């Protein structure tokens, strides 16, 4: 409902729909071509990215608002997975402007580089190039796998036939404790 | 509150707990042997004093309102009632009442009317006399600072 | 008739709603002394969780089932030295763990 | 407490009056004031128009990058190839040349044109004014100011070449006193060191509006003398004092 | 439109915050009611002496000097402490022995009490002053009331909150007085541009042109309808609270020269508005109501005056920093800053030749220091 002005919303949180939602196709159009959506669920991204291009459209005002905040304004059910997907994305969006000059002298963060969002999807090309020239893939992943699928020692030992008979005695249950069994189950 | 004021002004009704319970008899001889009243002149100025005799006066009034026993009634009120008749300062102040004060203190006549206190009853005529008494919805100034 | 009892709720949004896929189970986690008396119990009677989850009032038996399955996925040598090892069923005094383990939760809570 | 009784702030209405107000001109003491700058608002400031100015510079090298990568996609000529791949190393070096440029130069001269509303509403979060950051910029934050102070051979010269010139700008006051400085700290130390008017020996027609204000404004013994200063020109608060408290 | 149905006695509603709603012409009434004054003359005493003493206690409870006779001579100051304050056990005197020796540290003579000498001097002007006319003597009873005022942002909005002046007013006078004497700066405050004719005389300043002025007490609205160009900005204010179920029950309206401050129905310690020139909001603390007293200022023509005139800091000269600004310059090149600020001689001097041509361009505007009425 950020299109009309509405009487709880006020005409600051207010912005253009064609401009914001071409910022949206590019930043989730971004995030298909980082690895992002792929085995995510898709609204999530979603909107993380209208929310970025809703912050870069005036990050001045609106630097203190959050995630909560927006969908409460919004009046649309928060997706759990959001934020996570939008602490990824800026992430992503750091890395851009590591690799562009200015921003990586500028030296920006995940709450500064909203502003800059729009130059970072002027010549995104070439950036996620070069940022994948330096495969996104989970966290728990990433964590310097050394030892990927350790071989497992190969184990057919299996005798003549069988082993013995004190591991079907000692598996068989005693009198004791069949009596035990039985009168706590009585 | 003035917090040395509060002091003395409690420490004046916790030996009128002990003294006698309405004649006048202990009052003079406080006033004659321990004389309660010393920082009034000094050598203070103009604007610390008034709001010393200010806040004194005012501390001294909001202490009558809750309900004790008659030792630290009297003890108050006629503490406030020397205060002020030896008001030997120059400004105008008056004691800080509340309006519904003004209908306790006559019940308390119209107690004092069927009870032997008869030389409380005559000081607090002539406090009233005097013109003491300035009422207000608080007995002190508040604001919405908070 | 409905005397100011409940509250309407501003929710249900006409454009459009998602999935959750995970409603209920919401489980609670162990602790050490937790796991010692898990792996007493396993050694004192067997596999069968229809008897552990009867000596367990607080924890479920599903939960139970999950953490041996955990167990018999991550440490098969403490399941084996479990098996090896054998104890005579206890009662009385498991009872008064089971109280000991209700203090010590309501220490914790405290803590 | 607050001062926002009656609207909280979620709907305050712009009425007719109010209005009215803002389209007039009426811009009584809010929008005038004035807060003192901070380091780090130096420190952004400086960044900021950097950013800008190396961004502005590379926007039209990153186009023209664009369209020989381009050209590279959709050309099949093998013969041109060879001089697409020598333009596009050109723009690259021309690229590695402006980065390896000191940062002494990419910061402007005096006078230079920016986008000074766009670097404000982008950096400074609207905070600082476009005009104000203007003026920072030209007169208090460039490298080539001279940051000693007054080696007292500045107020003679700087009085003799208003007196030369006729005291009506500053600006060409302060390019003949060639000290490398901006006319305002210059006018500043100038009229802060050099001496008063002394419109008059303290005739009487003076201290009767003094007196006047004395009976209608002073309140008790404490005399506002900056009250008296704003009607009383050309004097100076100490003399006003030691000469006004007695006779 | 009646008053809201409450007892006069103002019940607390907050710990130590405000109390209550309640009405204000029948709280007086009441007040004046439940005793007889007859006091605020001043004709205690400038002979027969004790006889009439005697016929006064005749018609008192007691009726005989028994006790009266000894407490008269105790109640004397013959037998009362100048002297040094020392020698006699006590608590305070050890603060009051501290703050001496604090005071003899850096404190130097008797001064330095800025604050505390315009206190003295604004409460000394209303000490038994009598008017010019017979018929301007305040009648016993009159309910005085003491109302602090919060225009202004430009204050320590640090130190405990203490932004603007006190007013005292009078029951029986019209709301239209105090709304006449509220000392505000916007309406000292002139609109236009002058750069090209810098000694034309500002003409028609806030105070005529925006006329529209309205006050809020408890939903009640109250327009000035004495001036044909008032507008009605609670007329927009209604619009907009009416517009949608927003939980404000229906607020009624009436004229600020029909309603006086006792048909008000106010909570002492409750922020109330008072709004206009559109944006110029204050908000009003009706903080106390007391009634006249002889040692008050007994003239109904000049009771409301100020009781806390807050001290203002006024915008000096940007260019010679020795002369408070006049004229406040935008979009100027000769100008150092944006917001500048300049006075009558250094701006002439500055933006204008020797024949008085309009040297360069600029936006002046004349600034009206917020410092002019102390």
């Amino acid at each position: 409902k950020l299109f009309q002005a509405s009487p709880s919303v006020p005409a600051k949180y207010v912005e253009d729909k064609e401009k914001m939602l071409s910022r949206t196709m590019q930043l989730v159009e971004l995030a298909n071509e980082t690895w992002l959506v792929t085995g995510r669920h898709p609204l999530p991204v979603i909107t993380a990215a209208t929310f970025l291009a809703w912050q870069s459209l005036q990050p001045a005002d609106r630097l203190s608002c959050s995630l909560a905040r927006f969908c409460k304004l919004a009046n649309v059910d928060l997706p759990y997975p959001a934020s996570s997907r939008l602490q990824e994305l800026l992430a992503v969006l750091l890395r851009m402007a590591e690799q562009l000059a200015w921003l990586r002298v500028l030296r920006l963060d995940k709450r500064s580089v909203v502003k800059h969002i729009g130059d970072l999807l002027q010549h995104r090309q070439s950036l996620v190039r070069s940022a994948f020239r330096d495969l996104l893939l989970p966290p728990c992943m990433l964590k310097s796998p050394k030892r990927i699928c350790p071989v497992p020692p190969v184990s057919t030992v299996t005798g003549d036939e069988n082993i013995s008979d004190s591991e079907i005695e000692q598996y068989l249950r005693t009198p004791q404790e069949v009596r035990d069994f039985q009168r706590a189950q009585a | 509150t003035p917090p040395g004021l509060q002091t003395d002004c409690e420490a004046l009704l916790s030996r009128f707990q002990e003294t006698d319970s309405v004649r006048f008899e202990d009052f003079t001889e406080l006033w004659r042997n321990m004389k309660f009243g010393t920082i009034f002149c000094g050598r203070m100025r103009n604007l610390e004093k008034n709001m010393f005799t200010k806040e004194a006066l005012a501390l001294a009034w909001r202490y009558f309102l809750p309900p004790y026993t008659f030792q630290i009634r009297v003890g108050a009120l006629y503490l406030l009632y020397g205060l002020y008749n030896t008001q030997l300062c120059q400004p105008k102040q008056k004691i800080r009442v509340a309006l519904k004060d003004w209908d306790e203190v006559l019940k308390f006549q119209q107690d004092l009317v069927n009870a032997q206190h008869f030389d409380a009853a005559y000081i607090f005529r002539k406090l009233r006399l005097d013109r003491a008494f300035h009422f207000t919805a608080m007995p002190k100034l508040l604001s919405y600072r908070m | 008739c409905v005397v100011e009892e409940n509250d309407p709720i501003f929710e249900r949004g006409s454009t459009t709603t998602y999935s959750s896929f995970r409603k209920n189970y919401y489980s609670k986690p162990w602790s050490n002394k937790e796991t010692d008396m898990f792996f007493l119990a396993i050694s004192m009677v067997g596999t069968d969780f229809s008897m552990i989850g009867q000596l367990f009032p607080h924890r479920a038996r599903i939960e139970i089932k999950n953490k041996f399955k955990r167990e018999e996925k991550t440490n098969g040598w403490r399941i084996d030295k479990a098996f090896q090892e054998k104890r005579p069923f206890d009662f009385d005094f498991f009872a008064h763990l089971l109280q000991k383990v209700l203090a010590e939760e309501e220490k914790r809570k405290q803590k | 407490p607050y001062f926002k009784d009656k609207v909280t702030g979620v709907g305050p209405p712009a009425n007719e009056d109010t209005r009215e107000k803002a389209a007039q001109g009426i811009k009584a003491f809010e929008e005038l004031l004035v807060t003192k700058w901070k380091n780090w608002e130096k420190a952004l400031l400086r960044k900021s128009v950097v950013s800008d100015r190396l961004q502005r510079l590379l926007q039209p090298k990153l186009l023209k990058l664009e369209y020989l990568h381009q050209k590279q996609s959709k050309v099949s000529s093998e013969l041109e190839r060879q001089a697409l791949e020598k333009q596009g190393r050109e723009a690259e070096k021309e690229i590695q040349d402006i980065n390896q440029l000191p940062e002494e130069a990419l910061l402007g001269n005096r006078l230079d044109s920016h986008d000074w509303e766009k670097i404000s509403n982008i950096n400074f979060e609207g905070s600082r004014s476009a005009e104000e950051i203007r003026k920072f910029w030209q007169n208090s934050e460039h490298p080539s100011i001279n940051k000693q102070e007054w080696s007292r051979e500045e107020e003679e010269r700087l009085q003799a070449i208003a007196a030369a010139h006729g005291h009506l700008e500053w600006q060409k006051i302060a390019e003949e006193l060639g000290t490398s400085r901006s006319a305002f700290q210059c006018l500043q130390k100038f009229q802060q060191h050099n001496k008063a008017l002394k419109r008059k020996e303290w005739t009487e027609e003076e201290d009767r509006m003094l007196t006047q204000l004395v009976q209608e404004m002073r309140v008790g013994s404490h005399i506002p003398y900056r009250r008296i200063v704003y009607y009383m020109e050309g004097r100076d608060s100490m003399q006003l004092i030691y000469r006004w408290t007695k006779s | 439109v009646s008053g809201s149905g409450g007892c006069n006695f103002p019940e607390y509603e907050l710990p130590e915050l405000n109390t209550r709603a309640f009405h204000v012409g029948a709280f007086g009434e009441l007040w004046r009611g439940r005793l007889r004054g007859a006091g605020d003359l001043s004709l205690r005493e400038p002979a027969a002496d004790s006889d009439r003493e005697d016929a006064a206690v005749a018609r008192d409870l007691d009726c005989s000097l028994e006790a009266a006779a000894e407490l008269r001579a105790v109640c004397g100051l013959d037998k009362l402490k100048e002297v040094i304050p020392e020698n006699t056990d006590l608590v305070t005197l050890g603060v009051r022995k501290r703050f001496l020796e604090h005071r003899e540290e850096t404190i130097t003579i008797d001064r330095a009490c800025r604050q505390e000498t315009f206190v003295y001097e604004m409460e000394s002007h209303a000490i038994g002053k009598k008017p010019e006319n017979s018929a301007d003597m305040i009648e016993e009873g009159e309910l005085i009331l003491s109302v602090n005022i919060l225009y202004p942002v430009i204050f320590h909005k640090h130190k405990e909150h203490k932004p603007y002046q006190t007013m005292l007013v009078l029951g029986s006078q019209k709301l239209t007085q105090l709304r006449d004497s509220i000392r505000c700066v916007s309406d000292l405050q002139i609109g236009g541009e002058f750069s090209n004719t810098p000694d034309q005389a500002p003409e028609h300043i806030s105070k005529d042109l925006y006329k529209s002025a309205f006050f809020y007490f408890e939903g009640t609205f109250y327009n000035d309808k004495r001036y044909p160009e008032c507008r009605d900005l609670s007329r927009t204010i209604i619009e907009w609270s009416e517009s949608h179920d927003r939980g404000y029950g229906k607020f009624q309206t009436a004229r600020m020269e029909d309603f006086t401050f006792n048909d008000l129905c106010i909570k002492l310690g409750f922020p109330y508005l008072y709004c206009h020139q559109g944006d110029c909001e204050h908000v009003i603390v009706i903080t106390d109501i007391r009634l006249v007293h002889h040692d008050d200022c007994l003239d109904r023509t000049l009771y409301p005056l100020l009781i806390k005139k807050h001290w203002l800091w006024t915008r000096k000269c940007f260019v010679c920093k020795m002369y408070t600004a006049r004229w406040v310059t935008n979009n100027d090149s000769f100008a150092p800053e944006d917001p500048c600020f300049f006075c009558d001689v250094c701006f002439r001097m500055l933006h204008y030749d020797s024949e008085g041509n309009k040297l360069g361009e600029f936006l002046a505007y004349p600034y009206v220091d917020p410092g002019t009425f102390n």
